RNA sequence: UACUUAAAAUUUAAGGAGAGGGUAUCAAGCACAUUAAAAUAGCUUAAGACACCUUGCCUAGCCACACCCCCACGGGACUCAGCAGUG
């Protein structure tokens, strides 16, 4: 070969493109803008979904609460007014750590850390939390804090074990006849290894993608 | 130690060349059949060895160990062996030195020097 | 008329007549004979005759050819962990040297027929696909099913044309 | 108990390689397919000779017979039941395990009907479907239309019962209803027409004499073997008549008398024959033949 | 093409004519087209009824249940075949869709009747 | 009344599916190793060398 | 998709047993080598280098292109080589 010639332009522009990206990054102030009057984002012109206006007018954003709080709220509980209508056992964070947006002109926007507990059950590390810019978020007053974290928890009820489909069945006996085994043990699945969190779980921030800075 | 990745792990050649320092170039043939025709030919590939001790004259038959990171563009490979010194074959049957189709050193004899 | 001597060497039948199939280990095989002599006659036949049937099953070995470097034919097979298989083909037949090869360094038949096998897992009679990979491009062949409407015309309520009138007309 | 003798037992299948016989000309008669030109070799007598037993084996291979079966039983077991799926679904589906390394006996063909329950396939889907995925050469999706008895008939006047037999080879099951109603269909047109010479030197002629022992008719068998000089296969097949029948008349008789050659085929004349008269008359027949010429 | 991106799925890759559909089940990268390039062919599924009334389905369920256990996705009507089949459960929506189908069935008898009810009113009229 | 039922249905299918599929992934893992590092696997590799 | 550690699908980078269009009135290319005290003067090529011309190929499909400037920071003559349609 040996023609292939080499590209300066190309490798030149990745680098310039990449380079500006990280000088002109946006800030929460900006991405999560919001107009309220049509309910669309400034940044994008996304309108927001419909089942989602009239909590975005009769709810309040996470750091909203904080603000107004000493420390950002640093050891205060947080719950999410879907959570509440969804589940009636205890789902809240608990604070740890809260940056929030300076540029902000009302510090109204940035990134908060905590505890997870999620229908009783606590998680036993720290993680960012997700979702901080939803008119979602309802701050647990300190008074009310013992009565609202009261749990017993129930005996599992959920079935741990299941029968095979109809015909995996039949091919799971039949090998054991062929095999010599002989028995009249049904085979059983286990759902202990394999069961699934609840829809609404908090996912992980950490690992979630951001918007980029280009106005629409 | 991993190997290599070049297919040729293990190559016999003729020293066709040693005017670079520390590398001898080495010509290997190797039979491809002519689709046509049905009948092998030589095809013949050019293959840089590190002659660490500048040990190898042109025209003798080597045997070349492929390096297992390329030392540079071109040489990938390592002198092994000498399988043939030019002039100076030894007999691998009898061990006898010979000079062609003949023996410098008869087998009969047992000259131990 | 076919050029050259015992044209029949230029056959795929007569190449695919050999029997030696090296094992993995076996990279090189050099082959020193000499033109002239009496005692040599069998490893210059072995030249003629075999050297093209052994490459034909071994392309990946290198075959070099050395003359009257020695006083005697002998064959050196070089194995990829370095060691050196000497083999002393004077005063033997080219038949006798190629049975000599294939017992110290030749793959045997039951190894060769499960190669094989493993190579034509992935066929699978029931596939349906081009001629190239299957032997029907669609079910429409089958006896029993129902045939392509190129060759044989759908009935009329199983075409969408026919239901597409109906639905308007409801 | 005694065992009842098998059609596979090494005892069973000696007499009945003997009485078939071999004849390398019937075995290797010319099939009309497409051709290539001869070849040719120049051999001695001995290398001749070598070439007749090879042949001799290859005939062996050729003759070998085809099992003979009992009746499958029929298949009707239910999986499940699922009638949340009952007035969903129109037709049948029919499913099938085509994993390649499965003994096409021990594959799953479930059937999900519209009612909602899903069972085995029958024997009949079961043959159908393994032809569709699994195609053996010979074999048809569905049942030809020479297996008909008007169309058996008409391939029986041109004596051409070996093919008929070769075809519900490569057709049916060999356990199937239709393999053994083709097979004894086959054999009782033979024996009244007395047609036995047209399925010797091969591979049916164990199953025919073996269909004749099971039902107690070997007279007509025994009648054409000795009109044709075939002493000795008679004798054998007399021989497996008192193996599938010991509690016999016939067999307890060669007992008491320890009966051997022909004196066996006078036995059964006498006891257990249904047309006695006969055996005798062309057994005496052949015994003056043979003392009179020799 | 070159995919960046996406999951080996199993799907029914469509093949047959106009007004003959033909279905062969396939293991193929989930970016590449629905009768492109694929990894293996699973089966294949024939949705007209034959000369015996069946839809004939085949599975290959010795490599289906590999390419599973590598992570495999499955799409919604290959689900169905399967649940069909009893090598999986029911799909959740096959057992809703019939319960559907039950309840409006259901309203067509009762309309019926009060059809016949309004009929049987006229026959008193005469 | 539905929605509910359904939504039920599907967190248990997909328990059921999600138990079978890792069922399926031990069958790949189990034949693998039994190829790989298995009795037959072993035996053979020596009988070569000898 | 699994585990706190492994099975896949799909790609990328460096390579090479062998194979791979035309013109030899394209016969020389001109740094195209090795060593690793920094010296040696080498490397490719009539077994076809180099130069030029033509062409999608490997066909369950693959490769390249996406208004133009091979690229696309930039600049410019500023977009249907998506479906239908027009000059
Ligand atoms: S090719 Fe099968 S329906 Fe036309
Ligand atoms: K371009
Ligand atoms: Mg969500
Ligand atoms: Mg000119
Ligand atoms: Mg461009
Ligand atoms: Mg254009
Ligand atoms: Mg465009
Ligand atoms: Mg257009």
């Amino acid at each position: 070969r040996k023609k292939v010639r080499p590209r300066l332009i190309a490798e030149l522009a990745r680098r310039v493109r990449a380079l500006r990206e990280q000088r002109n990054q946006p800030r929460d102030s900006q991405l999560y803008a919001l107009d309220y009057e049509t309910l669309t984002r400034p940044h994008s012109g996304r309108r927001l979904p419909v089942r989602a206006w009239a909590d975005v007018r009769r709810e309040s954003r996470l750091l909203q609460l904080l603000a107004r709080l000493p420390l950002f709220g640093l050891g205060r509980l947080v719950t999410r007014k879907s959570w509440l209508w969804q589940h009636d056992e205890p789902c809240y964070w608990r604070l740890t750590r809260v940056r929030p947006d300076y540029t902000a002109q009302n510090l109204d926007h940035g990134r908060a850390w905590g505890i997870l507990t999620f229908k009783g059950k606590s998680e036993d590390t720290a993680r960012e939390i997700e979702q901080v810019m939803y008119h979602d978020w309802r701050l647990v007053p300190k008074h009310e804090e013992e009565a609202f974290t009261a749990f017993t928890a129930k005996p599992e009820d959920r079935l741990n074990s299941v029968p095979y489909p109809p015909l995996l069945r039949a091919m799971i006996l039949a090998e054991r006849q062929k095999n010599g085994d002989t028995s009249v043990q049904e085979p059983l699945l286990n759902l202990e290894r394999t069961r699934m969190r609840p829809w609404d779980y908090p996912a992980k921030q950490e690992t979630k993608g951001r918007a980029k800075g280009t106005p629409v | 130690i991993v190997r290599s990745s070049v297919h040729a792990k293990w190559v016999v050649g003729k020293v066709i060349g040693t005017a670079m320092i520390k590398t001898a170039k080495v010509r290997a043939t190797r039979l491809v059949l002519d689709p046509y025709l049905l009948k092998y030919f030589n095809k013949r590939k050019t293959y840089f060895a590190h002659d660490a001790l500048q040990q190898c004259s042109v025209g003798d038959i080597v045997l070349l160990r492929a390096l297992p990171v390329p030392r540079s563009k071109h040489v990938k490979h390592e002198l092994a062996e000498i399988i043939f010194k030019v002039g100076r074959v030894i007999d691998p049957v009898t061990g006898k030195p010979c000079a062609g189709t003949a023996y410098l050193e008869s087998p009969l004899s047992e000259p131990r020097e | 008329p076919m050029k050259g001597r015992f044209p029949i060497r230029r056959t795929l039948q007569y190449l695919g007549r050999g029997d030696v199939v090296f094992k993995e280990s076996v990279k090189i095989m050099t082959v020193n004979y000499n033109t002239y002599g009496e005692l040599g006659e069998g490893a210059r036949k072995f030249v003629f005759f075999n050297i093209p049937q052994i490459q034909y099953k071994n392309p990946w070995v290198q075959i070099m050819m050395f003359k009257n470097m020695t006083p005697s034919p002998f064959l050196r097979f070089y194995l990829d962990s370095g060691e050196q298989v000497l083999v002393d083909v004077e005063t033997k037949s080219n038949k006798e040297i190629m049975e000599h090869i294939k017992k110290i360094l030749g793959k045997k038949e039951e190894t060769l027929r499960e190669e094989e096998l493993e190579k034509q897992q992935r066929f699978h009679p029931g596939n349906f696909g081009p001629r190239k990979y299957c032997l029907r491009e669609c079910m429409c062949e089958v006896e029993g099913q129902v045939p392509c409407p190129g060759l044989v015309p759908l009935p009329k309520e199983m075409t969408g044309k026919y239901k597409a009138a109906l639905k308007a007309s409801t | 108990e005694v065992k009842k003798p098998a059609f596979m037992d090494e005892e069973v299948q000696r007499i009945l390689t003997k009485i078939t016989g071999l004849d390398l000309q019937k075995t290797f008669r010319p099939a009309i397919q497409p051709l290539k030109p001869p070849t040719y070799k120049l051999m001695t007598q001995a290398q001749l000779e070598e070439a007749t037993r090879l042949a001799v084996e290859a005939a062996k291979v050729r003759l070998k017979m085809p099992p003979v079966l009992e009746e499958r039983k029929p298949i009707n077991d239910v999986l499940a039941e699922d009638k949340i799926l009952e007035g969903t679904e129109t037709n049948k589906y029919v499913f099938t395990d085509i994993s390649y390394n499965i003994p096409h006996r021990e594959r799953f063909i479930v059937v999900r009907e519209p009612s909602g329950t899903l069972r085995k396939a029958s024997w009949e889907e079961r043959d159908r479907v393994i032809q569709i995925y699994f195609p053996k050469e010979g074999r048809r999706v569905l049942p030809p239309v020479i297996f008909k008895d008007e169309n058996l008939k008409t391939m029986y006047s041109q004596d051409r019962h070996a093919d008929v037999l070769n075809l519900c080879v490569a057709q049916f099951e060999p356990d199937s209803a239709e393999y053994i109603k083709v097979h004894h269909q086959t054999y009782e047109d033979i024996d009244r027409h007395g047609k036995y010479e047209l399925l010797r030197s091969t591979r049916h002629f164990g199953g025919m004499a073996w269909y004749f022992v099971n039902k107690k008719k070997i007279d007509g068998l025994l009648i054409d073997q000795i009109q044709r000089d075939l002493v000795d296969d008679a004798t054998s097949l007399v021989q497996l008549y008192h193996m599938l029948h010991p509690d016999g008349q016939s067999a307890q008789e060669a007992k008491e008398q320890a009966a051997e050659g022909v004196d066996l085929i006078k036995v059964f004349a006498k006891t257990e024959a249904q047309r006695g008269a006969y055996i005798e008359l062309a057994l005496q027949t052949y015994q003056e033949i043979v003392t009179s010429h020799s | 093409k070159a995919y960046h991106g996406g999951h080996l799925t199993i799907r029914l890759a469509l093949g047959g004519c106009t007004n003959r559909p033909f279905y062969r089940i396939v293991a193929a990268h989930n970016k590449c087209p629905r009768d492109g390039r694929f990894v293996e062919q699973l089966g294949s599924y024939d949705p007209l009824p034959n000369s015996h009334g069946e839809k004939l389905v085949a599975l290959n369920l010795d490599r289906i249940r590999h390419w599973i256990g590598c992570g495999a996705h499955l799409s919604k009507p290959m689900e169905k075949l399967l649940g069909l089949s009893g090598f999986f459960p029911l799909h959740p929506m096959m057992i809703t869709n019939a319960e559907r189908l039950r309840r409006r069935r259901a309203r067509e008898v009762l309309l019926a009747s009060q059809k016949a009810e309004s009929e049987a009113k006229e026959t008193e009229a005469s | 009344a539905e929605f509910f039922v359904l939504t039920e249905r599907y967190r248990q299918y997909r328990e059921t599916v999600r138990a079978l599929r890792l069922e399926f992934t031990l069958e790949v893992r189990r034949k693998l190793h039994e190829a790989r590092a298995g009795v037959l696997a072993e035996r053979k590799a020596q009988q070569a060398i000898t």
